RNA sequence: AGGGGAUCGAAGAUGAUCAGAUACCGUCGUAGUCUUAACCAUAAACUAUGCCGACUAGGGAUCGGGUGGUGUUUUUUUAAUGACCCACUCGGCACCUUACGAGAAAUCAAAGUCUUUGGGUUCUGGGGGGAGUAUGGUCGCAAGGCUGAAACUUAAAGGAAUUG
């Protein structure tokens, strides 16, 4: 949100759903933020070095966040099966 | 008053001022 | 406000039954809003069975329960019967017991 | 009616919390710690409190109760635990359902096998 | 009995968008859908869409992302005198930096920024933001 | 749910959805040519019927109407397509 | 003395986090006030309102009093917090406590052209609480609020220069119309348009990264 | 982005069958579920055990990627759960809440129960539902042993298992568990059957 | 979708509609009815000049108690009889 | 206007009750209640919720129809039937649970997809009384139905929920 001449104006450019892609407001105290870690040869799990995803408290309260999380992690690399795209 | 007591009080109320305009016909 | 969904009394898909006598006050009453107990009882009683046993032709005979379906009005089934009156929610509670 | 009001009570709990080693099965002896370590105003109020904090301890030594933890108890069952020598690969093979054999089938490999069926 | 064909598809694609959704099958599509579609697509607010051919009318399967508030349709297809396509986009759209009044002029289906350029006007079908 | 595939189903639950409901429209109905060893020639029914459906040459019966699928009649034989 | 129970508290009176706007961005429950203290030092308190109202009781009338209060900057940061106590000035200063944990933030913008500083809203929007709905609109420069007198008030502590305005319901009844007019400004930052459709990384937790410099004892 | 090995061994599948974790539920089927496979007949669906295998991963991966490993909390009420998770929280950072949960121990600081942690574990999200309501007031990502009728909303990641006894939780659990500590970890190499007994999380008597 | 037409040619009907129902609105049919100049004692106009017939001493309702001063006029344009307040304390000793 | 007229029973008459008791309870019982041929057109005629069309969310029952199964049961010699069990699917009468969403609330899978306000169409309401009254027209054998004002008066009347 720009100004007049290039300069960035307008405090904040929110977060969003990585299912969705709508805004996490600020008191949407019910979204989340997973977490999860990159693992290395011989299973060592890498401390602070995440994967991450957020989800809104729309799509959680909807209880669609365990399936939209299937998906994300999966056709990203965290996930082998276990998820479907046809019904 | 009950409703439909009235409604009966203005039923007999109309058929005696049908009688009094029926004298001057 | 409306006080019930089955509002008086369970009747949806028909408009109209037909009316039932009540059994205490001879009130007449909707068939499906009726309260309707199903009154069945020996025909003897509490402590009479042994006295009718004895004083009788037969090995212990048979014995015949009396089957009698009841029509209460509301006013009647309040007055006495099955009634209480219940708070807002244990109202919704269908189950018998 | 001799049931106690909750000043008492609370006072049991909160000294079988901070002074449980120290303290006994004997209400003599609690009562003249209570002297000690904690500060009433009244004789009376004071052996009121002592009976009971006797009372509780007299049977914590038969198993916990609840409200009062110490995290000693909590520590006493951390180590008290363990048990098995058995497990639950024995003997000869796994008995599966057709669909359970067919779910091996369709994803791994090795498995021992035992067929079954059911009905209505 | 339908009357709008238009104002289902459009509909249809809002519930979804509001449910979370990532995709909608809308019936039965026209020429008038697909266009107003297109338009959509060529602003963003939705990805690709697709005309499967039952024999009939069409079905259409779009894919949307998620940047769509609201898509809807005016009912009565009013006539707008490119002098009040000001007075439209001002009723309802958020701001004057960004969203659309799509409507139907004798030179193409097209969002009232490219009617302004083009310099023509017409009836008004519904909007997108 | 909130993501998947409309455009292509699968073919089990597609098979089991309504026969106007299914991704494009089709019947589940068919064709079977039928004979039964007195004659030896076949003809062809519709696997529903309406009309009772009397052989080539001889008054017969093939098979009754039904609600539906048209029950074929005593001891026959037949083949879809 | 402060001393937080938060991992929230802690971490900011540690000088860990420096603007609201970051725990903003997390969407991170704030409860104790003082965060909002030390964290947005400019503002100021505003008693909208004070009403009595009275309940019965198996012994007595219980007429305690109600009083509304709005705080903020005049810098897009807005608070309203409603508080119902038996003395006045102990609603006062619970209302401006609750109402400093609501503090949240306005998406400002400008009527159209670019030029300089954000002076009106990015949208229309619309905020409902009971039957009163306020209905915010942007407005070119010098329009000024136009709003009644304690929405104007509120638009201004929360920043905005020139929007207008629109109501429907029984408005006369204060508590609802400001909870919607707060309603209102705080749903600017819940309006996506396109200049915020550009894909962003998605930052990292302050929970996580001062992890050690939180933490209980 | 796969480790390799880190595939369903036949050892671990044979454990879980033996546990009955692949049993799901009956005519109760949440439609919020395809970690189904088959139904077996009169009754019974059967659970894609490696589906399960795989999130437990995912489950695992996550939890040990607090930076703090104790504010990961393992909630469970039912008994069956008790033994298991007081035993997961032992092994691990991970603090435990067994018993009763107690309303506001997430909101509301002045409580002496409160957590303010940065994940949940749960067993059952019917039973310990007080939980998984509490979390979702204030931004707590929740991890959960589920069956095929339990409630979704709410929890990210379900590790889609079988609650309706026995051993399969605590069997869970260890698992999940042995894995926490296979991750960056006080642990070892390949096959490794670890010196633990799974028997440990168990639901005792009588 | 509930109520009125929509439709592009449905003007007339909405016009009508209109018009049946500006009739609930209490002053429009005022105006309309022409209720001024028919009823009611000026004619419509603001003021009117008339000539006091009796002086009253009304009874005020409640919760009040008092004695309103007031006179009997009869308009001159008229024949019309009202009733009038006399405004301010005294007063009722200007007029005979 | 005929027939019928067992029953229960406006009216009437009575026994009691009562300060009174034109009632409630008891008795007698006219009309009626039933039927034919004509009238009448109103009910809290109710779900106090117009109709057609789209979309939006879960679950177990059930009525009708249909499809599927090396299902159960009927014995004869196995079938064929029939009733039953499981899965699915149209269309019904409903209930359960949630609520994204709606509401002033009670509540509501519509009362949702509405100030981010337009799918098509019908109808009615515009503070309370005055009053469904007056008047005219029209229908009716009548009782009455439909249509249906004003002068004047008045600051409330009303809804839902809360505490007493
Ligand atoms: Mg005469
Ligand atoms: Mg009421
Ligand atoms: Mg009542
Ligand atoms: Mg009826
Ligand atoms: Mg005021
Ligand atoms: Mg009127
Ligand atoms: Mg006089
Ligand atoms: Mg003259
Ligand atoms: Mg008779
Ligand atoms: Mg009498
Ligand atoms: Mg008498
Ligand atoms: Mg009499
Ligand atoms: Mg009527
Ligand atoms: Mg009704
Ligand atoms: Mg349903
Ligand atoms: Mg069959
Ligand atoms: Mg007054
Ligand atoms: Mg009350
Ligand atoms: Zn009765
Ligand atoms: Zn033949």
């Amino acid at each position: 949100m720009e100004n007049d001449k290039g300069q960035l104006v307008e405090l904040y450019v929110p977060r969003k759903c990585s299912a969705t892609n709508r805004i996490i407001k600020a008191d949407d105290h019910a979204s989340v933020q997973i977490n999860v870690a990159k693992v290395d040869e011989e299973g060592r799990a890498i401390p602070g070095e995440y994967v991450t995803y957020a989800l809104s408290g729309y799509v959680r309260s909807r209880g669609e966040s365990d399936d939209s999380l299937n998906r994300l992690a999966q056709n990203d690399g965290l996930l082998k099966n276990v998820w479907s795209y046809s019904r | 008053m009950r409703a439909k007591w009235r409604k009966k009080r203005t039923r007999r109320l109309k058929r005696k001022r049908r009688k009094v305009r029926a004298r001057s016909k | 406000p409306k006080k019930r969904a089955s509002n008086g009394r369970n009747k949806k898909g028909r408009g109209h039954v037909k009316p039932v006598r009540c059994v205490n006050c001879s009130k007449s009453i909707p068939k499906d809003k009726a309260i309707k107990r199903m009154a069945i009882r020996n025909i003897v009683e509490a402590a009479a069975v042994r006295d009718l046993s004895e004083a009788s032709v037969y090995p212990e005979y048979a014995l015949p329960k009396t089957y009698n379906k009841l029509h209460y009005c509301v006013s009647c089934a309040i007055h006495a019967r099955i009634v209480r009156v219940r708070s807002r929610e244990d109202r919704k509670n269908r189950a018998p017991p | 009616g001799r049931v106690r009001t909750k000043t008492v009570k609370r006072a049991s709990k909160a000294l079988i919390e901070r002074y449980y080693p120290k303290l006994t099965l004997d209400f003599q002896t609690n009562k003249r710690l209570c002297d000690e370590i904690a500060t009433i105003q009244s004789k009376r109020l004071r052996n009121k409190i002592a009976g009971y904090t006797t009372h509780l301890m007299k049977r914590i030594q038969k198993g916990p109760v609840r409200g009062i933890s110490f995290k000693l108890q909590e520590e006493e069952r951390e180590r008290k635990d363990q048990y098995v020598p058995e497990v639950s690969r024995s003997n000869g093979v796994l008995n599966v359902d057709n669909q359970t054999s067919d779910l091996v089938k369709s994803l791994g490999l090795k498995l021992p096998l035992s067929v079954i069926n059911v009905s209505a | 009995t339908r009357s709008s064909v238009l104002a289902d598809a459009l509909n249809a694609i809002n519930n979804a968008e509001k449910t979370g959704k990532r995709q909608v099958l809308i019936r039965p599509s026209s020429k008038v859908i697909i266009k107003f579609l297109q338009v959509m697509q060529k602003h963003g607010y939705i990805g690709e869409f697709e005309y499967i051919d039952d024999h009939r009318s069409g079905k259409i399967v779009v894919q949307l992302n998620g940047r769509l508030n609201k898509c809807g349709v005016i009912s009565p297809r009013f006539n707008v005198k490119i002098g009040d396509i000001e007075k439209w986009t001002a009723n309802l759209l958020p701001a004057r930096q960004f969203g659309y009044v799509i409507l139907t002029t004798s030179a193409g289906i097209m969002d009232h920024e490219e009617a302004r350029r083009k310099h023509v006007s017409g009836k008004i079908l519904g909007f997108v933001y | 749910v909130l993501v998947q595939d409309l455009l292509h189903p699968t073919a089990a639950s597609e098979a089991r959805k309504h026969k106007l409901k299914t991704l494009v429209q089709g019947p589940r109905s068919y064709f079977l040519d039928v004979k039964c060893p007195g004659c030896l020639n076949i003809t062809t029914v519709f696997s529903h019927a309406q009309t009772a459906v009397t052989c080539e040459s001889c008054s017969t019966i093939l098979c009754t109407p039904t609600g539906g699928k048209a029950k074929l009649s005593e001891g026959t034989s037949f083949r879809r397509k | 003395g402060w001393v937080p129970v938060t991992k929230l508290g802690r971490l900011v009176k540690a000088g860990k986090i420096t603007t609201i706007e970051e725990i903003f961005l997390h969407s991170l429950p704030v409860k104790e006030f003082q965060i909002i203290d030390t964290l947005l030092p400019g503002l100021q308190d505003e008693v909208m309102n004070i009403k009595p109202v009275q309940k019965q009781t198996r012994a007595g009338q219980r007429t305690r009093f109600k009083a509304v209060v709005v705080v903020g900057d005049s810098n897009g940061h807005v608070g309203l917090g409603i508080k119902t106590a038996k003395e006045v000035a102990g609603a006062i200063r619970a209302g401006i406590i609750i109402a400093k944990l609501s503090v949240i933030p306005i998406r400002r913008g400008y009527w159209g052209t670019n030029l300089g500083q954000p002076h009106s809203l990015a949208t229309k929007t619309t905020g409902k609480c009971g039957s009163v709905t306020v209905r915010l609109i942007p407005a070119p420069r010098g329009s000024g609020i136009v709003a009644s007198p304690a929405v104007k008030k509120l638009l201004q502590l929360a920043g905005v220069e020139d929007v207008y305005t629109q109501s429907n319901g029984k408005t006369r009844t204060l508590e609802n119309t400001l909870k919607a007019a707060f309603v209102a400004i705080g749903n600017t930052y819940g309006f996506l348009t396109p200049n915020l459709w550009a894909e962003q990384p998605l930052p990292v937790s302050p929970l996580d990264i001062y992890s050690d410099e939180a933490s209980a004892q | 982005s796969l480790p390799a090995t880190f595939d369903l061994t036949p050892e671990d599948a044979q454990l879980l069958l033996a546990a009955n974790t692949h049993l799901g539920a009956r005519n109760v089927q949440v439609h919020q579920e395809p970690y189904v496979f088959n139904a077996r007949p009169d009754g019974v669906h059967v659970i894609n055990v490696g589906k399960t295998w795989e999130k437990l991963v995912l489950a695992a991966r996550i939890i040990a990627a607090i930076p703090n490993p104790e504010d990961v909390v393992a909630i469970s009420s039912r008994t069956f759960g008790q033994r298991a998770v007081l035993k997961f929280a032992a092994h691990t950072g991970a603090t435990p809440i067994a018993g009763r949960f107690t309303p506001g121990s997430f909101t509301n600081y002045i409580t002496r129960s409160f957590k303010e942690p940065r994940l949940v574990i749960v067993t059952d999200p019917r039973s310990d539902a007080q939980a998984i309501k509490e979390a979702s007031y204030v931004n707590i990502p929740v991890i959960a042993l589920t069956d095929l009728d339990s409630p979704s909303e709410f929890v990210d990641v379900a590790i889609p298992c079988n609650n309706r006894g026995k051993h399969s939780i605590g069997l869970i659990w260890y698992l999940l568990a042995r894995e926490v500590l296979r991750l960056r970890g006080a642990l070892v190499d390949r096959t490794q059957p670890w010196s633990i007994m799974p028997d440990l999380y168990f639901y005792r008597d009588p | 979708g509930k109520g009125k037409p929509r439709g592009l040619n449905s003007a007339r009907k909405l016009r009508v509609h209109r018009r049946n129902n500006r009739w609930a609105e209490n002053n429009y049919k005022k105006r309309l009815l022409g209720t001024a100049f028919k009823s009611s004692p000026f004619g419509g106009s603001s003021h009117a000049k008339g000539i006091v017939l009796e002086k009253l001493g009304i009874e005020s309702k409640q919760p009040n108690s008092a004695i309103r001063k007031c006179v009997r006029v009869q308009l001159i344009k008229n024949g019309k009889k009202v009733t009038a307040f006399v405004p301010n304390d005294g007063c009722l000793n200007f007029v005979d």
